[PDB]
């Protein structure tokens, strides 16, 4: 139960003004850069709804992301996870070498642990014999018995968050994507957003890091983001963002509304027919439910219960960052 | 209770002018969380109704349940028969099948089949069964039985189930290369099952549509008609209907008859579903399609319906064509299909002397 301190600072955070840069970029602030792959963490950790329709029979469908993070080494791509694990009500961190099929799954496995959570998992390349046993955790929302599978099933509601390295090291930018990952197209389409980072040297980039660690130890939805140096953006305590997601996540339940559905069904009629025709990732019906799922999550954070234009111009921005903006 | 029979009776007395509303009525019901599918939704009753045991006197027992097996592109539905399936019959057990050990699939201590008596094992996840665990199946899938003399014990023990199975198409799918080579697969094994439907998605400009707008908009059963059906009414069908005891007829066997060795040599007679064991499923398919709708006299019309269906089955060479699961609905008409199919099957393979006789039946009617 929450104080009522409590109450009123939740209420004081909720009246700033830009409530949304004040928690992209408070997640984590030593690393520079990267601003629409933390936006990614942030709608993971909200989470979406569970839709039981159909009382009589339900066969309830989940209503919790999943993302993936590949890239070349040395971006810094395991301290973004390292904060997300830490802001939340109920978190858990395991690497990918030191853990077997009875580890992740029952035999109380991880997944058990970081029920209504995460279970982020590092090292996801390196796992070549367990792949084949997630699968029915992520989708059917449940696991069973690991003897003989009789009965005696758990709940496992987990909201997975994987970071993994390229086959041959640096990835080159002459092959196809499908070969530079080594994923059939089942583990591939569970995946709600597969981000894909490139290094490449550039030069005022380059000036600003060097600068940034240095002084470290002594309009589209990708500048609106970005700070623009002259101003300060001074960060909520980790301690006072724990105690925000769980007062969201149990005292509001999102819906959509009438004109957000449409701009979604344009999106998705347009991937369609022209992802029919040329190489890609097949587009099955479950990319539909997905920009629902994060559609819905994009008004969680704020803290509302509705689905305006331009919360739905949101997930149309950061889903093409996986999807055609970088299949070419 | 001879409230629940007196219930049924008048339900299956209304329709009797049209005999094919009740039965799309109950088809409607199944699985109604996914929109159309008509033959996908079809076959699964067929499978779940049963069939009927014969055993001779001395030593022989011949089997009496069906199987089925559904193949398809990633984001069909396949998952959601399995799990709702699961739910109807009495006592089932669902299982993972990669993830499951040898000690679940055979005897070890009960596993899985053993546990399943006179209930329905699903699988999921068929492709890589674990060869050993996937192969020590097959003198349990066809005699209904278990014979091991592990560790000098000499241990016999009895397992009729019926087994529900979905499997991913390893390797891009072609409409040619036919499902020994897909899946790759052994003949032995690819025998034993009755239906193999195919599931196949394409090009189309209304399916996509429809499908986002049913989604979309979150309507719950687009029939807003109060009809339905409620889960506990279709368990108290599908566990009433289990008991009566159909008998064969005249007007009946030869059309099976005569379609078995037509299709046994027309120029290919495929590579594995031409053995004998298509007459022993022919006639288990036959006898279940006469337990849904109330009856226990095989007649004319449940063996066409079963002809189309299991023709259908055959994806790719067949002796009429092919279509495709996906792309069906329901017809607004029953009664005019069913006069029209009878009257193209019994045309080239010749019984017209029965098809005078069933049109005039159906006249008077
Ligand atoms: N933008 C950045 N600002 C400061 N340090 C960074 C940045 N990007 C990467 N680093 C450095 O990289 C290291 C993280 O390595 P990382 O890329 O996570 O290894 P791996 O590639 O094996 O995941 C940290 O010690 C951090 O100091
Ligand atoms: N006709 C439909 N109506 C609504 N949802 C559908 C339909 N067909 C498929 N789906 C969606 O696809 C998913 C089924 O996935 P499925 O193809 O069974 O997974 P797998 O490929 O592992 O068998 C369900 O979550 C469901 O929401
Ligand atoms: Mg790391
Ligand atoms: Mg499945």
């Amino acid at each position: 139960e929450f104080s009522l301190k409590d109450l009123y600072a939740i209420q004081e955070i909720q009246a700033e003004e830009n409530l949304f840069k004040l928690i992209v970029n408070s997640l984590c602030p030593v690393i520079f850069g990267h601003e629409l792959v933390k936006a990614g963490l942030a709608l993971a950790l909200f989470g979406g709804s569970q839709k039981y329709a159909d009382d009589k029979n339900r066969i309830p469908i989940r209503g919790d992301p999943h993302i993936l993070v590949v890239g070349d080494p040395g971006l810094g791509k395991s301290q973004m996870l390292q904060a997300a694990c830490n802001v939340a009500p109920r978190g858990v961190y395991v690497c990918g070498n030191t853990t077997t099929t009875s580890g992740l799954t029952v035999t109380a496995g991880a997944l058990v642990l970081g029920d209504q959570g995460i279970c982020g998992i590092d090292q996801f390349d390196k796992m070549g014999n367990q792949h084949q046993a997630l699968l029915e955790a992520m989708e059917q929302q449940s696991i069973s018995l690991a003897k003989a599978g009789v009965v005696c099933s758990l709940p496992a509601r987990t909201s997975i968050i994987a970071a993994a390295n390229p086959v041959g090291g640096h990835y080159n930018k002459a092959k196809t994507v499908s070969e530079n990952l080594k994923m059939g197209s089942a583990l591939l389409s569970r995946f709600d957003l597969v981000f894909i980072l490139l290094d490449t040297p550039n030069e005022h980039h380059d000036h600003l890091l060097s600068e940034h660690v240095i002084a470290i130890r002594a309009k589209p939805l990708s500048e609106r983001l970005k700070v623009v140096p002259g101003e300060t953006i001074d960060p909520i305590p980790h301690q006072l963002l724990r105690k925000y997601i769980g007062y969201a996540r149990q005292y509001v339940y999102p819906r959509l509304s009438t004109e957000a559905a449409r701009v979604l069904q344009d999106f998705y009629l347009e991937l369609r027919k022209q992802s029919q025709r040329l190489n890609s990732s097949p587009i099955t019906t479950r990319q539909l439910e997905s920009l629902i799922r994060l559609t819905e999550a994009r008004a969680r954070l704020e803290l509302r219960e509705e689905a305006t234009k331009e919360d739905a111009e949101d997930i149309v921005e950061i889903m093409k960052y996986s999807m055609l903006g970088t299949y070419s | 209770d001879e409230e629940v029979q007196k219930e049924f009776e008048d339900f299956w007395e209304y329709y009797k002018s049209d005999p094919f509303a009740g039965r799309n009525v109950i088809l409607a019901s199944l699985c109604p969380q996914v929109f159309g599918m008509y033959l996908v939704k079809l076959a699964v009753a067929m499978v779940l109704a049963g069939g009927i045991q014969r055993t001779d006197a001395t030593g022989t027992r011949v089997r009496g349940e069906s199987h089925l097996l559904l193949v398809g592109d990633p984001g069909t539905g396949k998952s959601q028969f399995l799990k709702y399936a699961a739910k109807i019959t009495p006592r089932s057990v669902l299982t993972t099948g990669i993830g499951s050990t040898s000690a679940g699939l055979t005897v070890t201590e009960a596993g899985a089949l053993v546990l399943a008596d006179a209930g329905l094992c699903c699988i999921d996840q068929f492709n890589s069964l674990k060869e050993h665990d996937r192969t020590s199946i097959h003198e349990a899938m066809e005699q209904q039985t278990i014979s091991v003399a592990k560790a000098g014990l000499v241990c016999k023990l009895n397992t009729r189930t019926t087994i529900l199975a979905a499997t991913n198409p390893k390797g891009q799918y072609d409409p040619q290369e036919s499902v020994s080579v897909n899946i790759a697969l052994g003949s032995p094994l690819l025998s034993r099952f009755d239906l193999i439907l195919v599931l196949l998605d394409t090009k189309n400009e209304d399916w996509d549509r429809i499908i986002s707008s049913f989604i979309l908009e979150n309507k719950g059963y687009p029939s807003k008609s109060e009809k339905l059906w409620s889960m506990e009414k279709m368990k108290t069908y599908f566990c009433l209907i289990r008991n009566l005891q159909p008998t064969l007829s005249d007007v009946g066997n030869q059309v099976l008859l005569r379609y078995y060795q037509m299709q046994r040599q027309s120029d290919c007679r495929n590579a594995a579903r031409t053995t004998i064991r298509l007459l022993e499923s022919l006639i288990r398919l036959a006898e279940a399609h006469a337990r849904l709708m109330f009856r226990d006299t095989v007649t004319l019309e449940d063996a066409i319906t079963v002809v189309s269906v299991m023709e259908s089955s055959m994806q790719g060479g067949a002796l009429l064509g092919g279509v495709n699961a996906l792309h069906t609905s329901f017809p607004e008409n029953p009664g005019e299909q069913y006069q029209r199919q009878c009257e193209l099957i019994l045309e080239k393979l010749e019984l017209q002397s029965l098809l005078s006789e069933e049109l005039r039946r159906l006249e008077r009617l």
